[PDB]
């Protein structure tokens, strides 16, 4: 019962703003699991002043 | 000439042979996959002419 | 960024529980009752029987006389066997019984680590005064669906023609729901809480499996952290 | 000129695969395009997938 974890993860720059990262070695279901719960966090809970 | 059911082939292992009874017939009840030999069969053909 | 803790787990049944976690934030409820669905259904420690050798059967299309389920059924009946074991990742179990009547999963040669959540489950009948099955229950200990089909690679010689396999059916969950119903503490603005009603075969114990859960989770973001 | 013949039976258990052909009773084909894990299924309040 031992656990996959990532490996490689290029990051591509796109500029100084926004970039895409990758990660290849998720196992099954992990990349919603993982995607979806840091989309909710970016998107609502974030130290900002506006 | 008459074709042998034997289970003496040419060029097999005994990994192949394995599988096999000593009259060259699969065992009844073993699992098989690709490639497995179901029956032992040899025919002749003479003077190979290599 | 205050942090939630579990608090009152209420076991219902042998089988499913309502577990809760009290200290959740603004819509974190959601965040985490999906995510932990997620893993929670999907990959936990299980052990389901795998290879069975039987008394007189070379294969699990045949039929042994004197017991009326044919020999794919009781293969089956085993995928359905819930059994807990402790500090083994592999137990051989010896099953005798003979005379008519149902043969339950309480029939079996106890050991150290076994225990029979359900020593009522039905294995197969007996259908003549004497009559004898004997069977070694080859159970072992991993995680997810391994089906009978890929275990047939690693083979080296499993030449036993008796040594019947069966599909891996490891998982204790069986349904697992999350509902977020707004908890007041007496004083912060708007709280939330987090109601997981969870499924079991009784295998795995609420609190042990929702911990080893977040630890994966967890897990993965180790990578994350850093680049 | 046949000598002796060796029939042997073999029993396949097939499942299901992408690939397959499905339909009701209605006349509605389908074939199974991916399978899907229970994690990613929709499910209703009591937490029963489809």
């Amino acid at each position: 019962t031992e656990f996959l974890k990532p490996r490689l993860v290029d990051i591509e720059q796109v500029s100084s703003t926004h970039a895409k990262v990758t990660l290849e070695p998720l196992e099954r279901g992990f990349g919603h699991t993982l995607g979806n719960a840091l989309r909710r966090i970016l998107l609502s809970s974030m130290p900002g002043c506006a | 000439g008459p074709e042998e059911i034997t289970a003496d082939i040419p060029n097999v292992g005994e990994a192949a042979l394995s599988k096999l009874d000593e009259s060259g017939i699969v065992y009844i009840g073993a699992e098989v996959t690709g490639g497995d030999i179901l029956v032992g069969k040899v025919t002749p053909k003479g003077e190979t002419q290599l | 960024f205050l942090k939630p803790r579990l608090v009152d787990i209420e076991q219902v049944s042998s089988t499913h529980a309502k577990v809760t976690l009290e200290p959740l934030e603004r819509g974190f409820g959601h965040t985490l009752g999906n995510a932990l669905r997620r893993i929670l259904l999907s990959s936990m420690p299980g052990c389901a029987v795998t290879e069975v050798e039987i008394d007189g059967v070379l294969h699990e299309y045949s039929t042994k006389e004197g017991v009326q389920e044919d020999i794919l059924e009781i293969l089956l009946n085993l995928k359905g066997l819930a059994v807990r074991v402790q500090g083994k990742d592999e137990v051989i179990l010896t099953l005798n019984k003979s005379g008519i009547g149902p043969v339950t999963a309480a029939d079996i040669t106890h050991d150290g680590d076994v225990e029979i959540v359900k020593p009522q489950h039905v294995i197969c009948h007996l259908t003549d005064e004497n009559a004898s099955i004997s069977m070694r229950i080859k159970v072992q200990r991993g995680r997810g669906y391994v089906p009978a089909s890929t275990r047939i690679h690693s083979e080296e010689d499993e030449r036993p023609i008796g040594r019947l396999l069966v599909d891996a059916c490891y998982s204790p969950v069986e349904r697992i729901a999350y509902n977020v119903e707004a908890a007041r503490v007496e004083q912060r603005t708007d709280l939330d809480k987090l109601v997981i009603e969870m499924e079991t075969n009784g295998t795995i114990d609420p609190e042990e499996a929702i911990r080893r859960a977040a630890t994966i989770l967890a897990e993965q973001l180790e990578a994350f952290v850093d680049l | 000129g046949v000598l002796k013949i060796v029939k042997v039976y073999l029993a396949v258990k097939r499942r299901i695969q992408p690939g397959d052909k499905m339909a009701g009773r209605h006349g509605n084909k389908g074939v199974i395009s991916k399978i899907n894990p229970i994690e990613d299924m929709p499910y209703d309040e009591n937490g029963t997938p489809v």
